């Protein structure tokens, strides 16, 4: 769908989750935004290292 | 590697080859130090198995 959906200076309005706690389940649908924790330190607010 | 007290340059890069020996993360991946450590088509737990 290049020239349907694609910008000059980047469309930007399409995501993809690239982290998650664990493995989604089949036709499971995932609307959380809530930050990846990487590190082993818990990471409230916002962001974090 | 990661230790040393002086870094090359960018522009005479090392390249350190090793061998013969097993590569723990433990002490690594599990520290602070490290700023962004970012394995692209393995995840970072995994360098164990």
């Amino acid at each position: 769908s290049n020239n349907l959906d694609s910008k000059v200076g980047g469309n930007y309005n399409y995501l993809y989750r690239l982290f998650r706690k664990s493995n989604l389940k089949p036709f499971e649908r995932d609307i959380s935004t809530e930050i990846y924790q990487a590190g082993s330190t818990p990471c409230n607010g916002v962001e974090g290292f | 590697v990661f230790n040393a007290t002086r870094f090359a340059s960018v522009y005479a890069w090392n390249r350190k080859r090793i061998s013969n020996c097993v590569a723990d993360y433990s002490v690594l991946y599990n520290s602070a130090s490290f700023s962004t450590f970012k394995c692209y088509g393995v995840s970072p737990t995994k360098l164990n198995d």
